[PDB]
């Protein structure tokens, strides 16, 4: 799931 | 956050409010006055805090209570009741700490849990520490399960369980100050690297590289706006993927690229042909003046003297002519406009393309980096659901094991009846007790029956799919948690460790990628990490390519390794690798995967369906409902922490404490 | 809550390109024709108007008349009289042409005209007669 990324975390349709 | 308020952050609770779990155990309390909420939550949070500020000893309630003031330390059972929540939910005293009340000698209940990962792990100690008596079995000759590291020498390298990411609010924030991890930080930097096919493998430059990663996130938030606000979720009674969705997308921003080009092209057509038409009024009018000009010329040419007729032609005629040549005038006047107003449009193009061949290979790697994250091709996880667990994501920077991360599981070991080599076949659960069945791995017939209380079952999501299965529940799940085990999805993904006599890669520098020539293959070996103090870089293998990877020999797959570092660093920078090794996790029988991942289909749900304890029928019909027996834990079992370490760490505590309060009563409650 | 900035999806657009399995290329193929059969109307009118302007080669220069700039005055010389009668029947009541062609009368001597020679040089006539043209 996204929360794996460590490298250039995805960003897109998070909700910052 | 820090204080008392730190603390409930870093327990993962809300410093504030009663959370669910608490309104269960203490419906007294949030159903009644305001005021003892916030002793109830201050007590709560200074126990936590207490608790945290040292974790290598047992907090007990007398120790608690000592450190209470008033109007806190005034009421005596609350205290009481609070402490034992907390104990009991492994929210205090959970790793390893030492005991300062030796424990109580003849023990309560028993339990036999199937595998000894760090679920296993982290529920067994908890109940043995709660005075029960548990035994682990485990298929494989070691502890950890999928943390799995390798040694061999100096060098130190997981192929399994690998990273920390972010202690703000973890619970390995703990257990890393119970255990000798040792904790190096991760340097967000990643250099991309095109190869060019044969040609010169070459970095992406600070531009490319900035846009296209925007544009990725750009697209994701479209597939997620496409989902939650259009309601796109369903594409011909078939679910609709993140992968289907996000190729929509490009195709609707490639089809927007052409309508742009479109209406550019036909407003220089509406434009090119107003000067069309111009230009044959102006044609036309300069035959008419050549004409005039010429009727002029003959009357003129008639020498005076002239009758008053005569002379009125010439006149007139000269009038006629100058009114003509004021017409051809403000015509080659708008003329000029046009002429120019196409100069304007025709330097103006709109975009040419929506992204080139270059690009779509850079956007690709991006793809990869979620396939890695999901373990699996995005054609296979939820568009709605894929990234449910956003809002648990922990704060502070990633981190790596620098010594290896099977220390943790072997920490946790440490005191445990685990038998190895015991591989569960069956499970027999009833009114009246459990029985498994287990056999040893080295001769297969020579057979283990295991009598107990309850069962906790951590097998992996690969193993409770596999069909045919390899263990036997009797009786047979029930559908409801049969479809929730089809439903979910168990991906894949896999590590090939490079070990070399020397550095020969920037040091300072964690992660590089590579990027390939085919959307096919994004996966492959398209990541690397540099995170040992010994040289060793470690290379992902992941999507579509982790599952085909697994057919093809450790030498092939060197190669290519090999192949693209010497692109990188130049063909003589690189040597021979001392030591390798090459994951392969689907083939693995005992894990039959990686990770779960939210497939097309589920949703965070079933991972609360999968969860649920089982309760069997009653033996003689007509008794009482019994008592449920066969419970689960494991990274598949939390929806708030999927896939991860502490994800599974959690879900063992959470069954530890399910289970005592059924086998020994939940004192408490009242 | 609304899209990326500038990314396109409208509800319209995205049951188009799903409405089938290659309702995706199909509709992105009638555009990458739509604009090459565009494209080559563009180079057409581009030829043809390129044509025009080489017609219109030389401008209106060897017809251009001589700026003549002589003052305007008062008395009707007759020979000024009968310009005006004969621009009348040419122009009717074009009054700026009468008073060109006259070369040396304002838009008002030549209104007044109108008014002062009425009956003597039948200008309601000329007139009537200007009209049946
Ligand atoms: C390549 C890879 C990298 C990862 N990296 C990270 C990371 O960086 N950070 C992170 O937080 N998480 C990471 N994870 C995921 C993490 O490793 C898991 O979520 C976690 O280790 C799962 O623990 P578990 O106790 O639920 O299951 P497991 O550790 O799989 O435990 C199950 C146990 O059951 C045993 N078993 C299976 N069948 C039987 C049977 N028939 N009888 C008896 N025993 C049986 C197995 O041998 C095993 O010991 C990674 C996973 C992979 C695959």
């Amino acid at each position: 799931a996204r929360t794996m990324q460590t490298a250039r975390k995805s960003t897109g349709g998070k909700a910052p | 956050p820090s204080g008392v308020e730190g603390a409930a952050f870093q327990s993962r609770l809300p410093h504030d409010r009663m959370t669910s779990q608490e309104a269960a155990c203490f419906p007294d309390i949030i159903s009644g006055p305001q005021q003892t909420q916030k002793v109830f939550l201050f007590i709560r949070n200074r126990t936590l805090q207490l608790w945290l500020d040292n974790p290598k000893i047992q907090l007990t309630f007398e120790a608690t209570l000592q450190q209470l003031e008033a109007p806190y330390n005034s009421d005596t059972v609350l205290v009481h009741r609070v402490h034992s929540y907390l104990e009991r939910h492994g929210l205090i005293n959970f790793g390893i700490y030492k005991r300062i009340k030796p424990l109580p000698t003849k023990k309560t209940g028993k339990v036999i849990i199937i595998g000894s990962g760090v679920s296993g792990l982290a529920a067994a100690r908890q109940l043995q520490s709660f005075g029960m008596d548990v035994t682990l079995l485990e298929a494989r000759d070691r502890v950890g399960g999928r943390v799995a590291t390798f040694r061999k020498g100096n060098y130190v390298a997981d192929l399994g369980a690998m990273v920390v990411t972010g202690l703000g609010g973890n619970p390995m924030a703990v257990v890393s100050k119970q255990v000798n991890m040792e904790l190096a930080k991760i340097k967000q930097k990643c250099p991309l690297y095109e190869a060019n096919g044969q040609a010169d493998t070459v970095k992406v430059p600070k531009e490319k590289d900035e846009m296209v990663e925007q544009e990725f996130n750009r697209l994701l938030e479209a597939t997620s706006y496409l989902s939650h606000q259009l309601d796109f979720n369903v594409l011909n009674n078939k679910p609709v993927s993140l992968g289907q969705a996000l190729e929509v997308v490009i195709q609707l921003q490639e089809k927007h690229v052409k309508d742009e080009q479109i209406e550019h092209w036909k407003k220089i057509v509406k434009t090119q042909e107003e000067l069309k038409e111009l230009l044959n009024k102006m044609v036309n009018l300069k035959e008419k003046i050549k004409e005039l000009h010429q009727q002029y010329k003959e009357a003129s040419e008639v020498k005076p003297p002239r009758d008053i007729t005569a002379e009125f032609l010439v006149k007139s005629k000269h009038r006629d002519l100058t009114a003509l040549c004021k017409e051809y005038d403000e015509l080659a006047e708008t003329q000029g406009k046009l002429e120019e107003k196409l100069q304007e449009l025709e330097a103006n193009p709109p975009s040419d393309v929506y992204l080139s061949s270059r690009d779509r290979q850079i956007l690709d790697w991006h793809f990869a980096n979620l396939e890695f994250a999901n373990a699996t091709p995005l054609s296979t996880l939820s568009l709605k659901h894929w990234d449910q667990d956003d809002d648990f994501e922990f704060t502070g920077s990633h981190l790596t094991v620098r010594n290896g991360y099977s220390c943790v599981p072997v920490a946790l070991a440490e005191g445990l009846d685990i038998k190895l080599n015991t591989a569960v076949r069956q499970v027999r659960y009833t009114a009246s007790g459990c029985e498994v069945i287990a056999v040893n791995t080295r001769s297969t017939s020579q057979t283990f029956i295991y009598k107990c209380d309850a069962v906790l079952c951590t097998l992996p999501l690969g193993v409770l799919k596999q069909q045919p299965p390899a263990v036997q529940f009797v009786p047979p799940l029930p559908e409801w948690k049969t479809s929730a085990v089809q439903r979910m999805g168990f991906g894949n993904l896999n590590k090939v460790v490079l070990c070399f006599d020397r550095v020969f890669w920037d040091p300072s520098v964690n992660l590089f990628g590579h990027v390939g020539s085919t959307t096919a293959s994004r996966g492959e070996l398209f990541l690397f990490w540099n995170l040992y103090k010994a040289p060793i870089l470690l290379a992902l293998v992941a999507g579509e390519a982790a599952g085909i990877m697994e057919n093809i020999s450790d030498d092939v797959i060197v190669g290519r390794c090999l192949a693209i570092l010497k692109g990188i660093f130049g063909s003589s920078a690189v040597p021979q690798p001392k030591e390798t090794v090459v994951s392969r996790w689907r083939a693995d029988p005992w894990a039959r995967g990686s990770y779960s991942y939210v497939a097309a289909g589920s949703s965070g749900n079933d991972y609360d369906l999968m969860a649920q304890p089982i309760t069997p029928g009653p033996s003689i019909p007509g008794a009482p409902q019994p008592i449920p027996r066969l419970f689960f834990a494991g990274e598949h079992t939390i929806r708030n922490y999927p896939a991860t370490v502490h994800g599974a760490l959690l879900s063992g505590l959470r069954e530890a404490g399910r289970i005592a309060d059924q086998f020994l009563g939940a004192m408490y409650t009242l | 809550r609304k899209p990326p900035k500038g990314m396109f999806l409208s509800q319209e657009d995205v049951e188009a390109v799903s409405a089938n399995a290659t309702a995706a290329t199909t509709v992105l193929r009638q555009l990458d024709m739509e604009l090459v059969s565009v494209k080559r109307q563009i180079q057409n009118i581009k030829q043809t108007n390129s044509a025009l302007k080489e017609k219109l080669d030389g401008g209106i220069e060897p017809y251009r008349l001589p700026e003549v700039i002589q003052k305007c005055n008062a008395r009707w010389t007759t020979e000024e009289q009968l310009l005006a009668v004969q621009a009348i029947r040419k122009y009717g009541r074009d009054f700026q042409a009468i008073s060109d062609v006259i070369g040396n009368k304002s838009v008002v001597q030549v209104k007044n005209f109108f008014v002062n020679y009425r009956r003597r040089f039948n200008i309601d006539e000329v007139l009537q007669e200007w009209e049946a043209e």
